[PDB]
């Protein structure tokens, strides 16, 4: 049962704003890395690997992308890597491709999980034998295997953003714990990995994150049945639940073969120097992997790849590491060094760049010095003009002369925040900071956060838990039945019991208008305040005090309340009548607190107070008055 | 179709007779629902064990998906000895959906044969998803709950609380409380558990229910949770006149590899029965059935018109089918839309009798600010409950049809949640809110579908 024909899923959406503001009018898998598109090494790589089926899911700019496959090498009949675009603009995240893998039913056997910003000479043979043994001999464990290439903590293609830490079991390389370690200082692993394997459990940091995938279609599966899942979210989570799911995770790792993911700005200028220093071979500049006319060149010295139909000046040097793109035309006595230049470029004289990426059409004039900056299509540079290090100038975008752009500077057509808040009123372009006949706009640390910049008595905590919840019920009109339902709740989950119950509550409710009172204490205005709280709050207390027994619980509460409150003893019937008016209290117990005196003498004076002998004469009155009503 | 069982006509079948106490339905099919709301670690699955047997499952998936979600179902058989010399409750008797309707006494009771008298279900859940299953849509879930408490530990335990707030906000009156894993405890540890017990239930829900010690691995007792199934748990009213309605749980497909051409069969459908009776032969819409999309990206439904060719009961076959247990109707549906569990979250019902089919939902939320019973140890945040934010990946559920979504925007209560699929339903419905806090979908609230963008099914 030979396995069906290898497929691949290439997500030409990044999902993230990692190259804002140049992905505002460019895809990320378009932009040119050594005069090749970004999906175009992707593609190469996968027709190389032996893929024949590959899926391109677009949704940001997908027209574009569409356009630029159509006309590609790959979308030719004479192909052996059969390219079938799917766009749509319902696509947010990994998640949501596959989810729609699984919903189409694309894919039936073990597939390529890839971006659309991977560059590699990988060969997955031996890692897709690898998966597939695996399988073999434990059915439906292994559902996904990264691939992994050994590199040193501090080589250039290792940003602090996607570095990874991975503890792994190195018997079966398995991978056991998965973690990124970007803003730490310290990486934390639970103990939880030393439970089977007593020998290998290795924690490895020179990993660098390929970003490729070889995935089992449970992999589609999971992420379907999981709808809250990016593919870091999908390791954690299949690392967590092992318990529930008995899926794992492997790993393969490459020493001999390249292979990184263009997600940022300092990444793309590593891979591009490794890519001009033949790291990534057969994938050359000179080797025209694209098979287009235009992007052909021949390989001198010192890896200086020259295009047809270049001029070069006289006295000029190209040191090292030049690609030069067809049709461009260098000054006399430039120095371009460690530089890839587009075609259509136009280079001034006394020249200087240094570690620059020109994309096509860059027209720089004479005395320019640049160093470590990208100038997107069209760019253009004026005289006397300096480009401080890490210095992004997108499309159609011109500085005026005599300027010296601080590090960092990102100047483009796009204004730098206002549709930025506005996710009308025309913005001069400010010739301070931009130049004369200088178009575009400085853009700063709103967008440059992600650009080319980096290297015990638990009744009480009960009572202010109901204060709170009664507080945002209050600020809310939440009903009475869901208050309850929160009152209910904490006393299951504290384990408090009625009497304690009610004692709450009464106490709660009776210092509820003291929280945000000082203390000019009129009676007056404290029933006032407390009227409204007391009739619409009401049904919590119909509810939660009537049996009986319990009616003489909460007049104690009251009266310690009170006694404590002393200044505001004028209202005592204030409070009284507005808890009988609502049934909260009846005529017996109101009568029977009074009958005993066994509390201390303040009680005493409570019950024949300047307001408690009419009120208490009431309590007879109203006892005589039920005749008429109750 | 399956002998020493009552026999089942369509043409000797009336829908206004039926009752959920009816000989032939219960006969064959269980007819209330009774969920267990335990722990695992507690005796949550021994009990039922117990209870029902061992059942074997007619028809399994190689891959289970949704494990810790799936609303599992147990069909249990309870009889009532005719003889008036056997005391109580040992005249009440559990055993499996398998068994004849009538089987002589196995006890020295002095003869009498023992009689069907009911067919109960199990609701039970590997977590807590009953709740926003059941807590608001409220439909035919179930109608009773079984609240268990083990005995090696002191009551209340951390794992306690919730249960009792689930009882409470599920809104069952009648919920019978059973001590499990009591052997193992003296008398006096056993007396002071249940005074705690009784503490920790006073003022709720559970003040008048039984506090039945039994033992689920030595089988002890079970009788009386029987004779309190028979007595306490009053009969649910049901409707067995409306067009039938199936919330679709599994999926099955049953063709085994290698098998011949005149061998294929069409896909099995699991799921559960809200109002109707389904019929062999009965021509049905599933709905929204095929969700695709256009060139562009547009979602298109096309609903799944089928005929039921027959319908099972655990290991019992039906030929017709009532409310009040997991039945799969085997249909004529190709086994491609229905293999691996590929239909759950689908509405099956009768030709023109479906809800409608909507893709974002304009709801009314209430939302929770604490979690229901949770003991908040040491983080006071870990229990508390954030507001809804944008792009955030809820689990909507609907009744039994789970579905996720991701928030669009909030105004000040009124919320819009994209779902990930269509689902079918009506504007004003009960909808609960999940979120995962970790490693679980906790239940944060409740609402009301207020409005909401449909999708018109085209049909060809």
């Amino acid at each position: 049962e030979p396995p069906p024909p290898l497929q691949a899923v290439l997500v030409a959406d990044s999902f993230d704003r990692r190259f804002f503001p140049i992905s505002k009018d460019q895809p990320r898998v378009l932009l040119p890395l050594a005069n090749v598109a970004l999906i175009d090494y992707t593609l190469e790589f996968l027709t190389a690997t032996g893929v024949q089926e590959t899926f391109v899911f677009c949704c940001w700019k997908a027209a574009q992308i569409k356009e630029h496959l159509l006309k590609s090498k790959w979308c030719r009949p004479t192909s052996l890597n059969v390219v079938r675009i799917i766009t749509s603009e319902l696509y947010r995240s990994l998640g949501d491709v596959l989810r729609d893998v699984d919903a189409k039913a694309l894919v039936r056997s073990d597939f390529l999980l890839v971006y659309g910003d991977v560059i590699s000479n990988i060969n997955i043979t031996r890692a897709l034998e690898e998966h597939r043994l695996r399988r073999k001999l434990e059915k439906n464990v292994s559902v996904m295997t990264m691939i992994f290439k050994e590199s040193s903590p501090s080589h250039p293609t290792r940003c602090h953003e996607d570095n990874v830490v991975v503890a792994v079991d190195s018997t079966t390389n398995r991978v056991l714990h998965f973690q990124k370690t970007q803003g730490l200082r310290r990486f934390a692993f639970p103990l939880s990995l030393f439970q089977g394997s007593s020998d290998g459990v290795e924690v490895r940091y020179d990993l660098l994150d390929c970003h490729i995938s070889i995935c089992s279609p449970q992999v589609a599966q999971l992420f379907t049945d999981n709808f809250d899942y990016t593919r870091d979210d999908f390791v954690r989570g299949l690392l967590v639940n092992e318990e529930i799911l008995g899926n794992q995770i492997h790993m393969h790792v490459t020493a001999k073969e390249y292979g990184a993911r263009v997600s940022n700005l300092h990444m793309y200028s590593a891979v591009c120097a490794d890519v001009i220093r033949r790291w990534v071979y057969p994938l050359t500049p000179e080797a025209n992997f694209t098979d287009s006319t235009t992007q052909s060149c021949t390989h001198s010295r010192h890896n200086i790849y020259r295009g047809p139909e270049v001029s070069l000046g006289h006295g000029s040097i190209l040191e090292e590491n030049v690609l030069l793109g067809s049709g461009t035309v260098i000054g006399s006595n430039c120095f371009i060094t460690n530089s890839v230049i587009g075609p259509g470029c136009h280079i001034g004289d006394n020249v200087v760049l240094d570690q620059t990426y020109l994309w096509q059409g860059v027209r720089v004039a004479a005395g320019a010095q640049i160093h470590q900056s990208l100038l997107c299509d069209n760019a253009e540079v004026k005289e006397r003009v300096t480009l401080k290090p890490r210095s992004v100038l997108t499309s159609q975008v011109v500085v005026g002369p005599n300027i010296t752009l601080p590090e960092g500077s990102v100047i483009s057509l796009h204004p730098p925040d206002a549709e930025e808040d506005e996710d009308v009123k025309m913005k001069g372009y400010n010739p301070a900071e931009v130049g004369a006949a200088g178009k575009g706009y400085l853009w700063k640390a709103a967008g440059m956060n992600m650009e080319e910049e980096e290297e015990m008595d638990d009744i009480k905590v009960f009572q202010n838990e109901v204060l709170g919840t009664l507080q945002r019920g209050k600020e809310e009109n939440i009903s009475c039945d869901n208050l309850v339902l929160e009152i209910n709740s904490l006393k299951y989950a504290y384990n408090i019991s009625l009497k304690e119950v009610m004692q709450v509550l009464s106490h709660v409710v009776l210092e509820f208008p003291l929280q945000q009172m000082d203390s000019p204490l009129d009676s007056s205005r404290y029933c006032a305040l407390l009227l409204p709280l007391l009739k619409a709050w009401s049904p919590v207390f119909r509810n939660y005090i009537k049996r009986a027994a319990d009616h003489l619980e909460a007049l104690a509460a009251i009266e310690d309340f009170f006694l404590e409150h002393e200044a505001l003893g004028i209202s005592m019937a204030k409070v009284l009548m507005a808890f009988y008016q609502l049934e909260i209290l009846a005529e017996e117990t109101i009568l029977s607190w009074f009958s005993q005196r066994d509390t201390t003498d303040k009680g005493q004076q409570l019950r024949k107070n300047q307001q408690l002998q009419r009120f208490i004469q009431w309590l007879k009155e109203a006892e005589e008055e039920s005749s008429e009503d109750d | 179709g399956q002998p020493h069982l009552s026999r089942q006509d369509l043409t000797t079948l009336d829908v206004t007779k039926l009752t959920p106490l009816s000989h032939e339905v219960i006969s064959r099919q269980a007819t209330i629902n009774i969920g267990t709301i335990g722990h695992v670690a507690h005796g949550k699955s021994t009990v039922v064990k117990a209870i029902s047997g061992v059942h074997t499952v007619r028809f399994k998936n190689e891959l289970e998906r949704n494990i810790t979600i799936k609303l599992g179902y147990a069909n249990a058989k309870i009889y009532k000895l005719d003889d008036p010399s056997c005391p109580r409750p040992e005249c009440y008797r559990s055993c499996g959906s398998s068994t004849p309707d009538e089987f002589p006494t196995d006890i020295p009771g002095t003869k009498g044969n023992f009689k069907l008298v009911r067919h109960v279900s199990f609701v039970d859940c590997p977590g807590h998803d009953i709740l926003m299953a059941t807590m608001l849509n409220g439909a035919a879930v179930m109608d009773a709950a079984l609240l268990l408490i083990a005995g090696n530990e002191s009551c209340p335990q951390p794992q306690t609380s919730e249960h009792l707030a689930a009882i409470e906000i599920m809104k069952l009156k009648h919920i019978l409380i059973l001590q499990n894993k009591i052997d193992l405890v003296k008398e006096s540890q056993a007396k002071e558990q249940y005074e705690q017990i009784l503490a920790f239930v006073q003022g709720t829900v559970a003040e008048g229910a039984p506090i039945i010690p039994i033992s689920a691995q030595l089988k002890y007792n079970i009788e009386v949770v029987c004779e309190y199934i028979v007595k306490k748990i009053p009969v649910p009213p049901r409707d067995f006149t409306s067009e039938p309605r199936l919330i679709v749980i599994r999926s099955f497909d049953v063709n085994k590899p290698g098998c011949e051409v005149d061998d294929l069969k069409g896909g099995v459908a699991g799921g559960s029965i809200l109002k109707g009776v389904l019929k062999v032969g009965q021509e049905i819409e599933v709905r929204p059935g095929i969700v695709s999309k256009d060139s562009e990206g547009k979602l298109m439904c096309k609903p799944i018109f089928s005929k039921i060719v027959s319908l099972f009961a655990e290991h019992n076959d039906l030929q017709y089918a009532a409310p009040g247990g997991l039945i799969g109707v085997g249909t004529k549906i190709d086994p491609t839309l229905c293999r691996a569990d590929r239909m759950v979250g689908q509405v099956l019902g009768a030709v023109g009798a479906l809800p409608e089919i909507f893709t974002e939902l304009e709801i009314s939320y209430f939302l929770l600010r604490r979690l229901l019973g949770v003991r908040t140890e040491g983080d006071k945040k870990a229990a508390k409950v954030q507001k809804l934010s944008k792009n955030e990946v809820l689990m909507v559920n609907i009744g039994s049809l789970s579905t996720g979504g991701r928030v669009s925007a909030v105004k000040a209560d009124l919320g819009k949640i994209v779902l990930t699929n269509p689902v079918c339903t009506e504007v004003g419905e009960k909808i609960a809110l999940s979120r995962r806090v970790e490693k679980h979908w906790r239940l944060i609230g409740w609402g009301q579908i207020r409005r909401g963008v449909t999708i018109k099914p085209t049909v060809d």
